[PDB]
């Protein structure tokens, strides 16, 4: 019923990268497979169908393959033009319609990966007497640029409140995001420490604030 | 040869209804099923419907079914959308495709559809008060629509500004903030006031950003 | 694209004789996959469309006399007409069609070979008819000659002309296997009523110097 | 006396992947060598044994399957392969002891506006076991709907043409594919090199 | 049995197109490629394209990608090749011919059909004018004398010429038309006779242009 892709993938100019789509025996295992392209604002384009064939105009640099409960969508002699966000898609035997992965963007690396900077700003005192709490975490700095943010008070997972911007590309061709976390006064208070993780290439950075 | 143009996209309010259009050229259009597939903004892509090449045949996603209705007119080549009940979270472009195979082979551009309550607004400012360099903004919160700008001290500090782009958030309406750094030293004797400006708005607000007690 | 080149252009060969006819193509036509050469040979007679002959090189179509034979493989072919008969004078082309374009050779034509044979030249100057509507057409007939080629050139008052004739030649004859050629010198009626020599001189194989046959203007 | 390796490469017509052609080879001399000198094989592999010695072995049978690919599916024709082919046409075993030899055939295969009677196996539920064979029509289902016989939204015919063309790109022409299986029985050897 | 049959001659303006028929019969229609070629006058074979009557699939020329295009009617047998934005160069005539097989690039064309004549050129029609290539003393060569006419200014071909209405056929060369910097075509006929028979015989020349329906009897007279 969900089909699971990596949020980000890297390669540098002509070498090659490969991108899992991970499902399970209802689909992948027992479904077609097809790839997409697709350059954020134009349309998806039609990259791999039946598991590993192409449609006219595709170069076989693009080329797809399947396992028992998985996909995948290799490209060879990586370019810059490359760079995009790919979905994996196959149907499922539970559904009428086809499932879509949460895409993967790929970054064909310009510049040395760089880790982001955080900054995490607690609520202000005029919000707080206006009896709201935002908590503002801006991230800066990284590349490429793909991070997860996760929110946690208390060493506990916060779910609800959070709203994340996509990255976007700074003067230096680096990245920029910022994470709100609306709260209510009573629960920002409510708790010892609010933490602002980032995670960015498998490694994450931290930073906290406290009410006290 | 082969094309899809799609039409029919905008604002709509929660519970409202709008109807999309898809003009087929350069195929036979009766001889194949067609689709429509949605993409909430920063989201990934959602399968929403589909119909068979003469009609007589339709299909929908859970998070539709009911409240939406696929159907075309193989004379003028085109293929419909017609949505009902609208809810916040159908805001997405929507894009219709050809069917081939098991896959979608030929897409159309894509249309927007805005599914949102969003009377222009002004914003809230709140200073991000400082906590060998110290950063420091304020916070622009709760605004519509688009776009805001912020100055700092009138525009005589550029060296350290960096104003993230504004999050749009599930209410319809954005926030932003503009952060500056700069000296620890400087702090407790240079003034630092952050200028905010929404022109849909004509709301000016000049916040004092200060240490913290 | 693949070029087929054909040697000789022209062959004269005497009845019964042998006549074989080469073409070479810049690329080779054989296939592994069924070792055949995709190569054709075809027969052109005047006013007539193509007849095919051979078929991947050496296989001869159905109803085709049994003299004609293709060989060769790769890039150099033949084709062999044993005992030349009457009914195979004609052009013969040969054609490849292994890949696009498929691509004809430029033709051999394969003529009667006889004894050569100097011209008789007649000189025409343009009819009173002619001159009133403003141009002047003289005419030189080389007749019953052989082999083919021939050279006119004009002289008018001893100057030669260039540009302002045309030539044309008519097939080899049924009964004595010789050729005809007729030019056409035109000018302006003025420029005719300027001068007064004109001369046709013709040059032959069965002649041992040029022959040129005037008329002064009257 | 001497094996029909004759009829298995020089038929004028080649079996559909999908339908692929299986001739058994027993009691006779195979001279393997009036195939592997020669160069009008683009691909002349063999598994669990040598190419060379191949006249000095002996086997209990020898099985010739023969079928038209797409020319770069031939790196499908090995042991340890997946895609179309390898998944869904023929398939080979991890432990293959044989030769698998292809030769372009364009020339043969190929039409003016695309040969339709070379298939294969587009869509199946499953993959082959090695040298499964599968010649089902059955319309092919993506996700619950049931088909009913008639090919929609998500159901397709499995079977699909090469549609080869004389001017395809060489790795869209047609390609003929003889593989040889050794089968090494304890019985009698029935098929055996000259030396 | 089996036979090709074309339609017949075109006279076009550059620009404009051109579209010719091959009706087959005989055979199984769609069994076997048809290939279009031409030939351009006192030229080689130009070969233009296939078209496989059985799915009405086709493959051109890259030379004539564009402007060309073939296609087939079936119930009728009959195959059609049409070739737009002509040009002067494509003067010339075209052959419809069938091939022995439906693969690859064909294995031989077994059967033509008798060609079609197409003149490109912005010439209107006109009939031919006719002046005599008159006998003479000085012309005369051991008691033979060479006359003719000359058939001039016509467009566009065919001329037939003819002596004393077809008595007179021995010695008789008429010679191929020759295209003229004005467009207009012309030719000569001539015929070699005794210089005994100037006086006694006459000799006329019949010259008649169908497509302006010309019809010239010019006396060649000795001078
Ligand atoms: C497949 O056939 C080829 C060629 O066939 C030869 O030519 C045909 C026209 C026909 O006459 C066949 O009987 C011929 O054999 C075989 O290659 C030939 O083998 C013979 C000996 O058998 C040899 O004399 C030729 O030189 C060979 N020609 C070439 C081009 O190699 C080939 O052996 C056959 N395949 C198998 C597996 O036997």
């Amino acid at each position: 019923s969900v089909l699971t892709q990596p949020p980000s993938a890297s390669g540098t100019p002509g070498q090659s990268v490969s991108i899992s789509c991970s499902g399970t025996y209802s689909n992948i295992g027992s479904n077609p497979v097809n790839w997409y392209q697709q350059v954020p604002g134009t349309a998806p384009k039609l990259l791999i169908y039946a598991n590993d064939q192409r449609p006219s105009g595709v170069p076989d640099r693009f080329s797809g393959s399947k396992s028992a409960t998985s996909a995948f969508l290799a490209i060879g002699g990586l370019q810059s033009e490359d760079d995009a966000d790919y979905y994996c898609s196959t149907w499922d035997d539970s559904l009428p319609g086809p499932l879509f992965g949460g895409g993967t963007k790929l970054t064909v690396l310009g510049q040395p990966k760089a880790n982001p900077t955080v900054t995490l700003f607690p609520p202000s005192s005029e919000e707080l007497q206006a009896n709201k709490a935002t908590l503002v975490c801006l991230i800066s700095d990284f590349y490429p640029g793909a991070v997860t943010v996760a929110w946690k008070a208390d060493g506990s997972p916060v779910k609800a409140g959070v709203e994340t911007t996509k990255p976007s590309k700074q003067s230096n061709n680096k990245y920029a995001a910022s994470s709100y976390l609306s709260l209510t006064p009573e629960q920002w208070k409510s708790h010892r420490s609010y933490s602002c993780q980032v995670t960015h290439e498998g490694s994450t950075v931290e930073k906290t604030v406290a009410p006290t | 040869e082969v094309q899809l143009l799609e039409s029919g996209g905008g604002l709509v309010q929660p519970g409202g209804s709008l109807r999309l259009s898809c003009a087929a050229s350069g195929f036979t259009f009766s001889r194949f099923a067609m689709t429509w597939v949605r993409q909430a903004p920063g989201k990934g892509l959602e399968w929403v419907s589909a119909i068979s090449g003469s009609g007589g045949s339709t299909y929908y996603a859970d998070s539709v079914k009911g409240r939406f209705t696929i159907s075309r007119d193989n004379s003028k080549n085109t293929l419909y959308l017609q949505m009902n009940s609208l809810r916040a979270e159908d805001t997405a472009v929507y894009y219709c495709a050809k069917v081939g195979w098991g896959a979608f082979d030929i897409w159309g551009q894509g249309t927007m559809v805005t599914v949102s309550s969003a009377s222009t607004k002004g914003p809230s400012v709140f200073p991000l008060a400082p906590s060998g360099t110290a950063a420091l903004g304020c916070l622009v919160k709760d605004y519509f629509p688009e776009p805001v700008t912020v100055s700092w001290n009138s525009g005589a500090l550029t060296s350290g500004v960096h104003t993230f782009p504004a999050v749009l958030q599930s209410s319809g309406l954005y926030s932003l903030s503009s952060v500056v750094t700069v000296p620890s030293s400087s702090l407790g004797t240079q003034t630092y006031i952050c200028n905010v400006n929404h022109k849909p708005s004509n709301t000016k607000v000049d916040k004092k950003v200060e240490p913290k007690s | 694209d693949i070029v087929m080149t054909q040697s000789p252009v022209s062959l004269a060969v005497s009845l019964g004789e042998r006549a074989t006819i080469k073409c070479k193509s810049s690329q080779s036509v054989l296939y592994s996959s069924n070792n055949k050469n995709y190569l054709g040979w075809y027969q052109q007679k005047p006013g007539q469309p193509l007849r095919l002959l051979i078929y991947w090189a050496s296989t001869r179509e159905s109803g085709v006399p049994d003299r004609f034979s293709g060989s060769g493989s790769g890039t150099d072919f033949t084709l062999t007409i044993s005992s030349l008969q009457a009914e195979d004078v004609a052009v013969y082309y040969c054609h490849q069609y292994s890949t696009t374009p498929l691509t004809f050779g430029g033709g051999t034509k394969v003529e009667i070979k006889r004894t050569v044979a100097a011209p008789s030249v007649f000189i025409f100057p343009p009819s009173d008819e002619q001159l009133k509507s403003g141009t002047a057409s003289v005419v030189c007939l080389l007749n019953n000659f052989y082999p083919r080629e021939a050279k006119v050139q004009w002289k008018v008052d001893n100057a030669l002309q260039s540009g302002n004739s045309q030539e044309s030649v008519t097939e080899q004859d049924s009964k004595d296997s010789t050729y005809s050629l007729s030019s056409t010198l035109t000018l302006s009626k003025a420029d005719y009523e300027k001068h007064k020599v004109y001369a046709c001189e013709v040059t032959h194989q069965g002649l041992s110097s040029p022959v040129t046959k005037s008329f002064n203007r009257g | 006396n001497l094996c029909p390796f004759g009829e298995v490469f020089n038929a004028t017509r080649f079996a559909s992947v999908y339908a692929w052609n299986r001739k058994r080879i027993s009691n006779c001399v195979a001279d393997y060598s009036v195939l592997y000198n020669s160069a009008s094989f683009s691909t002349f592999k063999c598994y669990g044994v040598s190419p060379t010695k191949l006249n000095d072995l002996c086997f209990t049978n020898v099985y010739a399957d023969s079928f038209v690919i797409r020319g770069d599916e031939v790196r499908q024709i090995a042991p340890g392969q997946t895609g179309k082919i390898a998944d869904y046409n023929y398939k080979l075993p991890d432990d293959f002891t044989g030769c698998v030899i292809a030769w372009n055939s364009n020339n043969l295969d190929s039409k003016v506006g695309g040969n339709y009677n070379y298939l294969y196996r587009l869509f199946r539920k499953s993959n082959l076991k090695p040298f499964e064979r599968d010649i089902s029509t059955e319309i092919y289902q993506a996700g619950s709907t049931p088909c009913n016989g008639v090919e929609g939204f998500n159901c397709y015919f499995p079977l699909q043409s090469y549609g080869f063309q004389p001017t395809n790109g060489v790795g869209y022409q047609p390609y003929r594919v003889v593989v040889l299986s050794f089968e090494l029985l304890h019985a009698p050897a029935t098929v055996c090199g000259p030396g």
